[PDB]
């Protein structure tokens, strides 16, 4: 019944980390996202059925190449929350841990709803930062839809090669909002490049260019 | 010509009879409407539908 | 048409709009006073006559 | 109206006028023809009224956008709009649908007609289209060409089942070709029955190299080059198809002359159909 | 029932010139009266004329 | 429209005594409860009570419209279904004139008043220029033609032609026309082109053509040059 | 729902229960009257509505010439004289069944061929 | 077809009981005394003012040269006259309201001992309430405990 | 719908049902409410049966409605899965019975653990409009249409392939989005700001 059904959704949705966690540049395996509801029950759910998130939460490593293309980069944590609303300690919990792990990004997945002194203690750690996901909102990922062209984020270098050659002003590039799902997807931050390859149906390959706000 | 004139004539006529008919049938409440459309709705629906049909 | 009729015949047309005034009605008239009952007339060009 | 009985939906009752205009209309007919008339004059007015508003509006809004010589549509404040004007830097002005004939057709009767192999014995030219086409048959450094060939036009076949969901064949592009090559073939009164002198190293390399002299963005470094592609790209695959060996040798039968003239016009407009910076 | 029509013509009355004049001679001769009171007021309160 | 007017009004204080004369009770005697079928009665949207015969009533009145005791412009309805009894005496309603069609005749079905004898009656007067000269107050004091406003055209019935629709019971070019299946009519159209106006009443056979040409018509005729007055 | 009123108060009685008896009354709060209650109904909101369908049915509706005219037999007089109309509430979904009004007994039959 | 104007031509060329009496009052009497309807609102069918019990009662509960509007006789005259009266025991109260639209006609016929009648023209009409049935008077506190 | 579905008229009708707004107020004929001091002991002689069934310190106060059968039908829903959602929506402070589907006449009756009848007869509005029975919210008359689709052919020419597809009026697009059983990838909204807000600026 009802367990079933949200372990299908809560699958999915982990589903849906495990790609954007690659898209990224986090290494993980086509298979190790492609793992089946049957096995995923398994592996988190109890003997009763109920599943673990807790064991869920785990550790995501940057590929060779990113580290490559962004060396800054470090290496990220994924937790999940088994709280309905999650408490500031927790949130506390999940800062503290993180400063110790020493990574340079986090994430944490709630159920339902957070406080807001817990929203409010998100940025005490630069450069290190928290993203704060929805589980309910991570259901499906947007990216597979039809109509949302590939993205992809750009090296600094990069960057300058491009305001140089069409002799730009950042100001001067169409703008996106941090607001964007795609950019909390991608986990964009201000002055940021991005391209976005969008096939048409004049040039049938056309490429652009935004910059987050 | 009026060979075309009378088969106008007649071709309209039938379509008047199909229309009379639906009314019968709703009148009675043995007319059954589309789902999502109210009753009276698809009675209109139909009986324009069979008059277009007729003047095309 | 009609006022063709009426100029030949001599008698003012009554154009009234609801009436049992119908056009083969006219046409016969007209037929009746020689010229093609639906109002066409053989004309000549004016430059080549 | 007051001459029909309540609660009667007959189509006489509810407006349905039976008469023609030659026969003329009964009055309660009449009146309704005059109700809908009105409705007629009515949003009339008012759609126009509103209409021009709105043209009004979008001309204000787009009034200051105009395309600069780096190609780039960018508005007063320089901000960029369109990288490419259009994504593909031609002027509405030129542009007339054509076919695609990658996209469409079966499996089969799209191989039958881009697929020339020599060593097979399906697929092999008729040498009576060219003059060396016997000597030609076997050898491996054109079959190997005209492999990378086929597999490109497949790799596009691809591509546009990707860009066009539902496989509409004929799309606006620019330079019209099937009229090229049909003025080609009037001009030089190409002769069937008789051999081309065209070798396959003349005409794939002939395009080949066509498609690198296409150029709407001129800068030289990656990112513009880039964009130079990704403009053209499109086009290319169009042209392409058209210009596939087989449908040359064994349609069109071009000469040497014939197919250069081709190649050479083809450029010629096309360098025509980008758009003039400085539009408005 | 049904929402009233407002635009049933039985419910629209026409004002020709009598309604109208009605309408602006009340208001005139209102003002002539009162402007007479007022030259009442001010003879008697001044006792000239 | 041509034969359109426009009424002038009357005093209500007449009709309204003229109404408990005849047994109208009034208001304050209303027991909702205990005369649950009585039809109120308006006047000119004033309430003064109800009346338990409408039927006999409105006959009276009617009666009184057609001798021209009552002024003929005096608009009255009666509504079946809602249980009441309106009036109009007031100023501003616009009205049409049409016959009065009767089924009392010695003969048979329905018809109109207006008859032959009538009719020769007027052009006597009209070629003439031979006594008393005959014309519409004669028509309308007799009950022959009958003012109707659009709230008494809520409950009546109308003929187009008197002699296709009122006689119970085909060359093709003629037009096709409806049934004369109803028998309850009791008005009949004088004729039915009068509802057009002035500037479409110029337009020759308007019913041929498609509404905005009137239209059209309508406002440019207004423009056309032509001898307006002879001084 | 048939909600009854006090003796010279007149106001309308609301329902008072007895936890002496365990058993329903009727209060009027401006006086010390309350009686007993006749059934153990009290609300009844009737959400879909068939009542007003023959609603505005008139002695004289017999007169009325705007009324169309129907030559079917009444099923008890067996009189084929009759007026007929639509269904008198008014929404979207209200039905075009007819009403048939015999001019004899002034019986109300419908066209109704499904449910009667 | 064409509009016959030639009908100047066309119409030239064609043409056990009891009977007991009834009398007016000497109008003295109306002198003395104007004559009054009763009503009332109570359903309760009976009332008669004997059961009413007693004792009863019914009874009734500087400027320069300037301008006063003027007004009608008989408007003047009901207007000044609005305390309106009651009626008690020393305890059961009316209170009664001029009708004001059913002076009208109404003749008043007084069956006497002979079947013979007396009849006088009816002055007013009033409509009594039965007041203070529950005698609840929530007045001003009424009103702030509504203002929840 | 998921490719593998799109031509079932059967897994459409599933979907539909798993969407579309129900209401009780939209299966309910008529309610009424009754006085029936004694908890178990029902003074109406009808209901009787489902006294004897549904059986085998509570309020005197009865809350009793019906249902249209049609309903239940065109909506598909079952007596009980109704009074599960009730019972898992007030909890345990309002007990509930439900009459049969066998039941020529859908009965459902309710009571309560100083004037009682306003707070019962507010729950009663809270019934109809507060409880959503199943479906998503903001979604009305879910229509099936069969749409021709372009699908390519094994042997690669186009191939015209009808499927069924489902209009929608009202939009919730997020809800939709996540529920199971349709394709999330080609799912499509009329109103471009929803668009907007949930898949981005692209
Ligand atoms: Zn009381
Ligand atoms: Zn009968």
């Amino acid at each position: 019944q009802e367990n079933e059904r949200n372990i299908s959704r809560l699958w999915r949705a982990f589903r849906t980390v495990k790609e954007m966690v690659k898209d990224r540049g986090y290494f993980i395996t086509q298979e190790e996202v492609e793992l089946p509801l049957e096995d995923f029950k398994a592996k988190y759910c109890d003997s009763m059925g109920r599943p673990q998130r807790k064991m869920m939460s785990f550790q995501a490593n940057p590929t060779e190449e990113s580290i490559s293309k962004f060396p800054d980069m470090g290496s990220l944590w994924v937790e999940f929350c088994d709280e309905p609303s999650v408490g500031v300690k927790t949130m506390k919990t999940f800062v503290i841990h993180i400063q110790e792990k020493n990574f340079q990004t986090g994430i944490f997945v709630y159920q339902n709803n957070i406080t807001p002194s817990a929203m409010k203690l998100v940025p005490s750690i630069p450069p290190a930062t928290i993203e704060t996901f929805n589980e309910a909102a991570l259901v499906v990922n947007i990216t597979h839809h039809e109509l949302v062209p590939k993205h992809i984020r750009l090296s600094s270098d990069e960057k300058r090669e491009l305001l140089k050659r069409y002799r730009l002003k950042e100001s001067q590039l169409p703008r996106i909002q941090r607001a964007d799902p795609v950019a909390l997807y991608l986990g964009l931050k201000r002055g940021e490049v991005v391209k976005i390859i969008r096939k048409s149906e004049t040039s049938g390959r056309y490429a652009s260019y935004r910059i987050c706000m | 010509d009026g060979p075309t004139m009378r088969e106008i004539t007649e071709t309209i006529a039938e379509a008047k009879k199909k229309v009379l008919d639906v009314t019968k049938e709703a009148q009675a409440n043995l007319l059954t409407a589309k789902h999502g459309m109210t009753l009276r709705e698809s009675f209109e629906d139909n009986v324009v539908r069979f008059l277009n049909e007729a003047r095309d | 048409l009609l006022s063709k009729v009426a100029a030949l015949s001599g008698n003012e047309g009554d154009a009234s709009p609801f009436t049992d005034i119908t056009v083969e009605g006219i046409s016969k008239l007209l037929r009746e006073h020689g010229y093609q009952s639906r109002g066409f007339e053989v004309m000549y060009n004016g430059h080549t006559g | 109206l007051p001459h029909f009985s309540k609660d009667d939906y007959s189509p006489e009752s509810k407006g349905f006028v039976e008469n023609s205009y030659l026969r003329g209309l009964t009055p309660q007919e009449f009146f309704f023809h005059a109700m809908g008339g009105r409705e007629g004059l009515i949003d009339t007015a008012v759609k126009t009224a509103e209409t021009g508003y709105i043209q009004r509006r979008l001309v204000k809004a787009l009034e200051d956008i105009m395309v600069h010589y780096d190609n780039t549509t960018r508005n007063s404040l320089g901000n960029v709009i369109q990288f490419i004007y259009g994504e593909d830097g031609m002027d509405a002005a030129h542009i007339e649908k054509q076919s695609l004939d990658t996209i469409g057709g079966s499996d089969a009767a799209f191989e039958k007609r881009y697929r020339v192999d020599l060593l097979n014995t399906d697929h092999t030219l008729d040498p009576s289209l060219l003059e060396s086409g016997s000597e030609i048959l076997g050898d491996l450094k054109l079959q190997v060409l005209l492999d990378e060939e086929y597999k490109q036009l497949v790799k596009d076949r691809k591509f546009l089942r990707e860009v066009f969901v539902d496989g509409e064949a004929n799309w606006p592009l620019p330079v019209n070709i099937r009229r090229i090559i049909q003025n080609a073939q009037q001009t030089f009164h190409i002769d069937h029955t008789k051999p081309s002198d065209l070798t396959i190293k003349d005409i794939v390399l002939g395009v080949k190299d066509l498609q690198e002299n296409l150029l709407v963005l001129r800068g030289k470094n990656e990112i513009i080059q880039n964009a130079q592609r990704d403009a053209v790209t499109l086009f290319c695959c169009l042209l392409r198809s058209r210009l596939a060996t087989r449908r040359v040798l064994q349609e069109y039968r071009l000469t040497k002359q014939a197919f250069d003239w081709v190649l050479s016009n083809i450029e010629a407009q096309f360098l025509r159909s980008v758009v003039h910076p400085g539009e408005m | 029932k049904d929402q009233d029509d407002r635009d049933h013509f039985g419910k629209k009355r026409l004002d020709l010139a009598g309604p109208l004049l009605a309408q602006l001679f009340k208001t005139l001769f209102k003002k002539l009266t009162k402007d007479i009171f007022r030259y009442m007021q001010r003879t008697v309160e001044e006792a000239h004329d | 429209s041509l034969m359109s007017c426009i009424s002038v009004g009357t005093d209500p204080m007449p009709i309204i005594t003229f109404l408990s004369e005849w047994g109208m009770e009034p208001l304050e005697d209303y027991v909702p409860h205990q005369s649950p079928d009585a039809t109120r009665v308006f006047v000119n949207g004033v309430w003064h009570g109800v009346h338990r015969n409408p039927a006999r009533l409105m006959e009276t009145l009617r009666t009184l419209r057609r001798k021209g005791d009552i002024n003929p412009e005096v608009s009255m309805i009666r509504d079946i279904r809602e249980k009441e009894l309106k009036i109009f005496t007031d100023a501003g309603r616009v009205y049409r004139p049409l016959f009065i069609v009767e089924d009392d005749e010695s003969l048979g079905h329905k018809e109109l008043k207006v008859r032959k004898g009538h009719i020769a009656k007027l052009m006597a007067t009209e070629y003439q220029d031979d006594v008393e000269e005959y014309t519409w107050s004669s028509l309308l004091n007799e009950g022959l033609v009958e003012y109707i406003d659009a709230e008494e055209e809520e409950s009546i019935l109308i003929a187009m032609q008197p002699e296709d629709l009122e006689p119970a019971e085909v060359d093709p070019a003629k037009r096709i026309r409806v049934s004369h299946h109803a028998t309850t009519f009791t008005h009949c159209e004088i004729h039915p082109s009068m509802i057009l106006g002035v500037a479409a009443s110029i337009i020759p056979f308007p019913d041929h053509n498609q509404s905005p040409r009137n239209t059209y018509q309508s406002a440019m005729g207004k423009q056309a040059m032509g001898v307006f007055l002879t001084n | 729902t048939t909600f009854r009123f006090c003796r010279d108060c007149n106001n309308m009685l609301y329902p008072r229960e007895d936890k002496e008896n365990n058993r329903l009354l009727f209060e009027c709060r401006t006086c010390s009257y309350v009686e007993e209650a006749g059934s153990p109904l009290v609300y009844r909101h009737e959400l879909i509505t068939n009542i007003g369908e023959t609603a505005g049915v008139v002695q004289d509706i017999g007169s009325d010439p705007t009324l169309p005219r129907s030559d079917r037999e009444c099923p008890k007089c067996h009189s084929r004289e009759n007026v007929f109309f639509q269904s008198q509430q008014r929404r979207k979904d209200t039905s075009m069944v007819l009403f048939f009004v015999c001019l004899s007994c002034s019986h109300i039959f419908t066209s109704d061929q499904k449910n009667k | 077809f064409i509009k016959r104007d030639r009908m100047r031509r066309n119409f030239l060329r064609m043409r056990e009981y009891n009977e007991f009496p009834l009398r007016a009052i000497p109008k003295e009497d109306l002198e003395n005394m104007r004559t009054h309807l009763l009503k009332f609102q109570s359903k309760k069918k009976i009332n008669p003012v004997t059961d009413f019990h007693l004792p009863v009662r019914l009874h009734r509960k500087r400027k320069t040269r300037q301008l006063k509007v003027l007004d009608e006789n008989a408007k003047k005259l009901r207007f000044e006259e609005f305390y309106p009266w009651v009626m008690e025991d020393f305890y059961n109260t009316w209170v009664g309201s001029y009708e004001a639209g059913n002076s009208d006609s109404y003749v008043l016929l007084s069956v006497e001992d002979d079947g013979s009648f007396t009849m006088i023209p009816a002055d007013k009409v009033y409509k009594f309430t039965a007041r203070n049935k529950y005698a609840t008077l929530t007045i001003d506190e009424a009103e702030k405990r509504m203002d929840k | 719908l998921e490719p593998g579905h799109a031509a079932d008229q059967e897994q459409a009708k599933l979907i539909r049902s798993a969407i579309e707004h129900t209401t009780l107020k939209s299966v309910t004929i008529a309610s009424e409410i009754y006085y029936d001091p004694d908890p178990r002991s029902t003074v109406i002689p009808e209901d009787e049966e489902i006294i004897q069934l549904h059986f085998s310190q509570q309020s005197p106060w009865l809350l009793r409605l019906e249902l249209d059968r049609a309903a239940m039908n065109d909506k598909d829903l079952t007596m009980g899965q109704v009074g599960e959602r009730i019972k898992q929506t007030f909890k345990n402070d309002l007990f509930v019975i439900w009459s049969e589907d066998n039941d020529e006449k859908l009965i459902i009756r309710c009571r309560v653990v100083a004037e009682e009848d306003h707070m019962l007869k507010k729950i009663e509005n809270t019934m109809l409009e507060n409880i959503t029975l199943r479906g998503v919210e903001n979604i009305e008359r879910v229509v099936m249409m069969k749409y021709d689709r372009k699908v390519p052919s094994p042997t690669g020419e186009y191939v015209k392939e009808p499927e069924w597809v489902l209009e929608t009026d009202g939009v919730n697009l997020s809800e939709v989005m996540t529920v199971p059983g349709i394709d999330p990838t080609r799912i499509y909204t009329n109103s471009f700001i929803d668009i907007m807000e949930v898949l981005g600026i692209e």
